[PDB]
């Protein structure tokens, strides 16, 4: 199995590199969540400080 | 076990692993160079080449430099005496060879121009001191 | 030069090829949550600033 | 100076021959992966790898680990 | 059911749980000796025989649990241990125990009493496990990590680096615990004593040879595993801007030793995580980010050896990325800063170190006009600190050795620059200084007051 194990190796090369791109593709989702979490954690504290100011 | 890296064609693999056979080589196995991903094709080994190229062309200047002969090396095998204390068995770190010569190239070099002013000043003043003294 | 220290080989080789893929993905999952967490932060003061 | 940096120059320039074949060997260009497309992998003793880079061959390069 | 496959990558654990798990007693015999329960026995028996072949099995595992913490014999714990971490690190089998052990919150604090009790194996398991429950999305608690990081077991056994199956499987699982932000604060706090071991693992992997297969320190599998788990520890706390300053503040001495494994290793792995921690101590995010890249800048030199350490690329190249924004952020931060009050800071200061901008012609010249406003006091008052430190306080010594040199390389720029810098040093007694100096010991001083006699002596006679 001489011809076999670049091939397979290669394939695993591509499966591992094809990781290494989904990994990078939930690092830059990961931010790209986080860029909209922004507001979704401000828009909770906007509503805790009219919540605040109701009681005053 | 220390790892061994060969570079030939596929044709005469046969021949390279019956012949690395009888020198202790064992468990060869054909590969390609997309399937390791340290042995594929970059720029940072000819970056590398172009150091090592500049590092050469700084052993030639300090080797004119320091006045002596040109002196040929290419020596890779361990077996020799002087190839195996010239040359370690582990990997070689181009960055340390050409960061530890540059600064002693300048600074042999700076040390040269210093040197042939200081010497060309001292010419021209020894020269100068009996003609001063006999015109004055 | 024997048959089966190719086959050995080659599986030690994509053992290795994914171990290393798993440990740049693992850091690069941390990398990228760091970061994330970094600019949700920012973003969250950035916010806070004015709504008080 | 010249008697400090004497032996480090020719310890350099065999170190930086060394230095060439590996990048040689690294397959760095377009015109390396079209002549020399077969790059093997093998275990050798470390008593044995200064026993096979005496003999240079016809094509094959030998590197240090 | 879905346990995480932490732990599970390392043959460190593989080989102590293979190892314990082919010599597990029987828990019957156990039994009949009076050294355990027989409820606890059959029951793990009963979850032996359904781990394997059957792999309602997760009820069992309270009489392990219970029995785990009421006994004190290791070798019960450690093979009730290693059976329930075989079932609870494992995603085939074993889902009920997962969802049986979220479930109840008191099988959490049941199974922490094994932990720093008992031998070494079972300890490590029992932390992989206890980190393993504590690492889920359903139970948290950092009063276990500080218990189990302030014992003396614990600690004891990642402090050994003889063992690399206990140095990785607690540097693992404290670099596996310190992804969470809530145990950065608590790891942090504990992060005094078993600092100095990573440091240490990497200088005994840098002193020692890259040609060999024994996987310690080396480059092998083992070796680079436990290097940047080692150094992905202390990149994962490194993200906080207090614990940057403040561990490049007490630690820059280990910290400026990372800058050579990169370099001296051939790996990008070990190589982008020691880029990546001075990327990110040299990031502007930090308090006082210009002190400590000033200070590892000029005490360290790290942007030296950023640009010797640059010209090698490989793959990973994110790491590079973070190699040239730490070198254009060094360049840019090192720039940013004033000349002339670093210089009559550092002149008033009484030390004199070496740096990129600081020996450029373009500073001194640019300095030189700014310093006439006394006839080149600030001349004056660095040859007469030269002076006055090689001429009284044994000059030609350890401290006065780099601030006689300093001098004198930067002397000999503003003596090459301007020809009227003969009278300062003729005014104070700075002429003979170099004189004096040229013919002892320190020859590179002596060659840089060899130059700057050149220079003067050049202006001299033409």
């Amino acid at each position: 199995s001489q011809k076999n194990g670049i091939a397979t190796l290669l394939q695993a090369e591509k499966e591992a590199h094809e990781i290494v791109s989904k990994a990078r593709k939930y690092r830059q989702d990961k931010l790209k969540q986080a860029k909209t979490d922004a507001a979704k954690e401000i828009d909770s504290y906007k509503i805790q400080k009219d919540k605040e100011l109701k009681e005053f | 076990m220390a790892l061994v890296q060969f570079y030939i064609p596929q044709e005469i693999s046969r021949d390279s692993a019956y012949t690395l056979g009888q020198l202790g080589l064992v468990q060869f196995r054909d590969l390609n160079s997309k399937v390791r991903a340290f042995q594929r094709t970059f720029v940072n080994e000819i970056r590398r080449l172009d150091n090592v190229e500049r590092q050469y062309r700084y052993f030639y200047s300090l080797l004119k430099k320091h006045d002596i002969k040109l002196y040929e090396g290419d020596t890779d095998k361990y077996l020799d005496g002087s190839g195996e204390l010239y040359v370690p068995p582990s990997g070689s770190v181009i960055d340390d060879y050409v960061r530890n010569a540059s600064y002693l190239e300048e600074r042999l070099i700076q040390m040269e121009d210093a040197t042939d002013q200081i010497e060309v000043q001292k010419n021209d003043l020894e020269q100068y001191r009996f003609i001063l003294q006999s015109g004055d | 030069l024997t048959p089966n220290q190719v086959n050995d080989e080659l599986n030690k080789m994509q053992a290795f090829i994914r171990k290393e893929a798993e440990e740049k993905a693992k850091e690069i999952q941390l990398k990228a949550d760091q970061e994330y967490e970094i600019e949700k932060t920012n973003i969250v003061r950035n916010e806070t600033n004015n709504i008080d | 100076e010249l008697y400090a940096i004497a032996k480090e120059l020719d310890s350099w320039f065999q170190d930086v021959t060394r230095e060439k074949a590996i990048f040689e060997i690294l397959n760095k260009s377009n015109y390396d992966t079209n002549r020399k497309i077969l790059i093997a992998e093998g275990w050798i003793p470390r008593d044995e790898l200064a026993t096979l880079q005496a003999r240079l061959g016809e094509m094959i390069a030998r590197l240090g680990i | 059911m879905g346990a995480t496959k932490i732990l599970m990558d390392s043959t460190h654990f593989n080989e102590i749980r293979s190892i314990i798990r082919s010599r597990s007693v029987a828990w019957d015999a156990l039994a009949r000796s009076e050294e355990l329960s027989e409820i606890d026995a059959s029951t793990a028996k009963a979850l032996e025989s359904i781990l394997v072949k059957k792999n309602v099995n997760g009820k069992t595992l309270i009489p392990l649990i219970h029995l785990l913490s009421t006994s004190d014999n290791e070798d019960c714990k450690k093979s009730v241990q290693n059976l329930i971490a075989e079932l609870l690190s494992s995603d085939k089998y074993g889902d009920d125990t997962v969802k049986f052990f979220q479930e109840d919150p008191k099988q959490l604090e049941q199974l922490f009493d094994v932990s720093l009790k008992g031998d070494f194996q079972t300890v490590l398991i029992s932390g992989f496990n206890v980190v393993s429950l504590l690492v889920q999305n359903g139970l948290h608690n950092v009063k276990l990590v500080e218990k189990l990081l302030k014992n003396n077991n614990l600690i004891n056994i990642l402090q050994n680096i003889e063992q690399m199956d206990t140095c990785y499987v607690c540097i693992r699982l404290l670099q596996e615990l310190a992804v969470i932000p809530e145990y950065r604060d608590v790891i942090w706090l504990h992060e005094k004593k078993f600092m100095p071991t990573l440091f240490k693992i990497l200088q005994r992997a840098t002193d020692s040879q890259l040609a060999t297969r024994i996987v310690a320190t080396n480059s092998n599998h083992l070796g680079i595993q436990l290097q940047y788990h080692s150094l992905l520890l202390i990149w994962l706390l490194t993200f906080n801007p207090v614990f940057a300053n403040e561990l490049v503040q007490k630690y820059l001495s280990d910290f400026l030793d990372l800058l050579k494994l990169v370099k001296i290793t051939i790996k990008e792995k070990v190589s982008r995580l020691c880029i990546s921690i001075i990327l990110q101590c040299c990031s502007t995010r930090v308090k006082q980010h210009k002190k400590v890249i000033k200070q590892l800048l000029l005490l360290g030199n790290a942007l030296p050896t950023v640009q010797s350490l640059s010209e090698r690329k490989y793959s990973d190249e994110e790491l590079r990325q973070d190699i040239s924004n730490l070198k254009e952020i060094l360049e840019n931060e090192y720039q940013e800063l004033t000349s002339f009050d670093e210089y009559v800071a550092e002149l008033d200061s009484k030390l004199l170190c070496w740096s990129p901008p600081h020996v450029d012609n373009g500073f001194w010249s640019d300095n030189i006009d700014e310093f006439k406003k006394d006839n080149y006091k600030i001349f004056r008052q660095l040859i007469e600190l030269l002076q006055a430190k090689v001429r009284n306080g044994d000059v030609n010594a350890k401290q006065e050795k780099i601030i006689i040199q300093v001098a004198l390389n930067d002397i000999t720029h503003v003596v090459e620059l301007l020809p009227e810098s003969i009278d300062v040093l003729d005014k104070t007694g700075g002429k003979a200084d170099i004189m004096e100096l040229l013919n002892h010991s320190d020859s590179r001083v002596k060659y840089e007051a060899l130059k700057a006699t050149q220079a003067i002596i050049g202006y001299t006679f033409k």
